[PDB]
């Protein structure tokens, strides 16, 4: 079809783009990866990388959507068709990345539900869920005696299972809960995201006044002081291994959600010669900025929590994505009226996730209905395929939601759309437009629609920072591997470890296949068929 | 250092056609977007075309577009300007101007060189 | 196109008194994309100022511009000897593109 949509104003690309980058990945990611690492060890890798590769890259993504008005598939027809295999891994990231994002949400919903309460059930362990072990944390510290908001994230909300081999039942209050997010999804996606005019004063800011709120909470408890030095101090040490430069690296290719089709989709719909770089930059610093101070907020609970309960910073906590489930809870039940607040994080959790969540399906529609405009144009088509891809990734979902569902979750997390095939996409990326696509020739294309060169940052970044680094974790995490443990106690079975490997090849390998099935398809020699495939066709 | 100095320039006859040149020194001409700008006897300036830093995109003004032709020559650092058929109104001195950035303008002009017609 | 005027032709002052020129737009354009040009009577044009703020870098500073959307102006704190010269404000924002009707300090 001819008609092709636009932004009608820019302040809408910018709203887009805010409500893409934070989100789960800022205050709950980063969080609990920080303080799987270490704390201060993860910050060096994470601004190496910030201002090496994260930011050139996020230009990159929003310059080439904006150049060609196409989506994540379809635009390296134009830049170069031999290479189209990264649109496909990228939309394939985006599919994985929203059956596991949605979970988040989920335990959010269940969080929620459970706070409509007279007294909220992680105050205190005299519950039913809850091992004649527990002690209150008011006198833990006064021969395994543990806090109640970890047995309530664990024995209730999630019914942690022993194992990965032993899914167990499927958790139905969470399948309902998982159900009523899709539905919210598709009924905001189904027709077409929009502003909605005043609601985004609400939408938007609410989210970062409950996190400054929580902030000041936090630095206020007793021992805030001891979990910011944890959080700031670097363990140069723990940079002899991979694990921080690789969580570092993909946090940042995750966070900007670069690697995904969401960027350049959102950049296709801006006008052609609209000067981008000034508000790209400012939005890569309101993300990293809420990232770094909701880290204070955070370790700062850690530490009252390390100093009321008398064990360590590290061994206070979960080593894994349920660190924010068990410090925020714990910082609100240090509010009055506790039952106010935690309504107010978990709506402040939805809101975030949500919106990231829309632009995410929305991306993924978008890049995949590129691929059929015809069969899949406006109206009941574009319902019926929206609702087919949400109800299977509602079943995909369902599986990672049952009792032994939390091992699932942190194997998608680590391998799926958030570890290796970020480096995988984003050096592909900047190889072809760099050396393959021409430099040169791109600053020429950059300066035709900005009226300025991109510069020496940019261009050296894209040309060799990004690379290097992208090769150089590549080449450090496989020959110095250490094998995936939940919780830093769980070790993962050898097939687990075989189905995240499997997981990251499903998208790794969609640049070479498409590779060997765009030059099998091209008739004439080796020589000429290489040549035809690496000028721009489309 | 930038240096810009023009040479082409005559008595033509209406509908006849001539080629100007722009030579380049002290900077990267093939990293510098090149644009032409005339000024006729009225003293009034007139945009004519704008070639990319690389060549690939060109712009030509409105009454122009038709008869007028911008290129380059990377090699040899020079810039020229052929126009297939010039009209009473194209009698005027033309300059060449460098101007990369979009956000900067025209920062440096050529020394310009005057066409008549007969 | 987006034709730009100057409304004074033409300005004469004593070399100790501010001077102030304006240049209307027939489009709305951005601050970044349009500058002003000064070009001395017998020589080339020279960029004066660009950003609508950004002095140059022969300029004495003594000059100042501003403006916004389709109305700019420029401004001159003291206008000495030498200042006399033609004045033309340029659109870069959409082409083709347009320089103003031109406009001369005189004495
Ligand atoms: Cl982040
Ligand atoms: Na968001
Ligand atoms: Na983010």
């Amino acid at each position: 079809p001819p008609q092709r949509e636009k932004w009608s104003s820019k302040i809408d690309f910018v709203l887009s783009v805010a409500g893409g980058f934070v989100g789960l990945g800022n205050v709950w990611r980063f969080p609990y990866l920080c303080y799987k690492n270490g704390g201060g060890a993860f910050l060096i890798p994470y601004f190496i990388f910030l201002f090496g590769s994260g930011l050139p890259v996020f230009f990159l993504e929003i310059i080439i959507g904006q150049y060609t008005s196409e989506g994540g598939i379809t635009c390296w027809e134009k830049i170069c068709p031999l290479f189209s295999g990264i649109g496909y891994a990228s939309v394939v990231i985006v599919s994985l990345l929203n059956v596991y994002y949605i979970v988040i949400l989920a335990w959010a919903t269940y969080y929620l539900f459970q706070s409509f309460q007279k007294e909220l059930p992680w105050a205190h362990c005299n519950h039913s869920w809850n091992t004649p072990h527990c002690m209150e944390d008011t006198m833990r510290k006064n021969t395994n005696f543990t806090s109640p908001v970890i047995e309530f994230w664990e024995r209730n909300v999630l019914s942690l299972s022993p194992g990965i081999d032993h899914p167990g039942s499927l958790k139905w209050d969470l399948a309902l809960c998982l159900l009523l997010v899709w539905l919210v999804c598709f009924f905001c996606i189904w027709k077409g995201v929009r502003s909605t005019g005043k609601v985004v004063y609400f939408t938007a800011t609410f989210p970062f006044a409950m996190l400054l709120v929580l902030l000041v909470r936090g630095l206020t408890l007793p021992g805030a002081g001891a979990g910011i030095k944890f959080y700031l101090y670097p363990d140069i040490t723990r940079l002899e291994d991979p694990q921080v430069w690789i969580d570092a690296g993909t946090q940042i290719f995750f966070s900007y959600a670069i690697c995904l089709g969401a960027m350049t989709s959102l950049g296709s719909y801006n006008k052609y010669h609209n000067n981008v770089y000034r508000d790209c930059m400012l939005l890569g610093c309101l993300n990293s900025g809420t990232s770094f101070v909701s880290g204070f907020a955070i370790f700062s609970i850690l530490g009252f929590m390390a100093q009321e309960q008398g064990v360590d910073i590290a061994d206070v906590a979960e080593s894994g994505p349920g660190l924010a489930f068990i410090a925020y809870p714990k910082a609100v039940t240090m509010m009055p009226l506790p039952t106010f607040w935690s309504i107010l994080f978990f709506i402040m959790l939805l809101l975030l996730g949500l919106d990231s969540q829309f632009v995410e399906v929305e991306g993924q529609i978008t890049s995949l209905v590129d691929l059929y405009p015809s069969f899949l144009r406006k109206g009941y088509r574009r319902e019926i395929f929206i609702a087919f891809v949400c109800s299977i990734s509602y079943l995909l979902g369902l599986t990672m939601v049952t009792e032994g569902g939390m091992y699932v979750f942190q194997l998608f997390d680590y391998y799926a759309a958030s570890g290796v095939c970020l480096l995988w996409v984003a050096f592909f990326e900047c190889f072809v437009i760099a050396w393959i696509y021409g430099g040169n020739r791109f600053s020429e294309d950059i300066r035709d629609m900005i009226g300025f060169p991109p510069g020496p940052w940019m261009k050296y970044s894209w040309a060799v920072i990004t690379p290097v680094l992208c090769v150089g974790c590549f080449i450090f995490s496989l020959v110095k591997y250490v094998p995936l443990t939940y919780n830093k106690t769980y070790v993962y079975p050898n097939w687990a470890i075989g189905l995240g490997w499997s997981l990251a090849l499903s998208s790794m390998l969609c640049v070479p296949l498409v590779i060997v099935i765009r030059l099998c398809q091209t008739e004439g020699p080796f020589l000429v068929r290489v040549k035809y495939l690496l000028t721009p066709r489309e | 250092e930038v240096q810009l100095v023009e040479s082409g320039g005559g008595l033509v006859k209406p509908g006849g056609s001539l080629k100007l040149s722009c030579a380049a020194s002290g900077f990267t001409f093939s990293s510098y977007a090149m644009s032409w700008v005339r000024q006729s006897p009225e003293k009034r300036l007139e945009w004519v075309a704008e070639i990319s830093s690389g060549g690939r995109y060109i712009y030509y003004s409105d009454t122009v577009t038709g008869r007028f032709t911008i290129s380059r020559d990377n090699a040899r650092n020079i810039l020229h300007l052929e126009m297939s058929s010039l009209r009473s109104e194209d009698t005027a001195m033309y300059y060449c101007a460098r101007g990369e950035v979009r956000q900067r303008g025209f920062d440096y002009w050529g020394q310009g060189t005057t066409l008549t017609v007969s | 196109e987006n034709v730009l005027t100057q409304s004074p032709a033409i300005m004469s002052t004593s070399p100790g008194e501010k001077v102030t020129m304006t240049c209307r737009a027939s489009s709305s354009v951005g601050s970044s994309y349009l500058h002003w040009y000064q070009q001395k009577s017998g020589a080339s044009p020279k960029l004066w100022i660009y950003s609508t703020s950004n002095l140059a870098s022969g300029v004495p500073a003594r000059f100042s511009g501003s403006g916004s959307g389709t109305s700019y102006s420029l401004t001159i704190s003291s206008v000495e000897a030498e200042d006399a010269a033609t004045y033309y404000c340029q659109q870069f924002s959409g082409y083709p593109l347009t320089f103003g009707s031109g406009t001369k300090l005189e004495m």
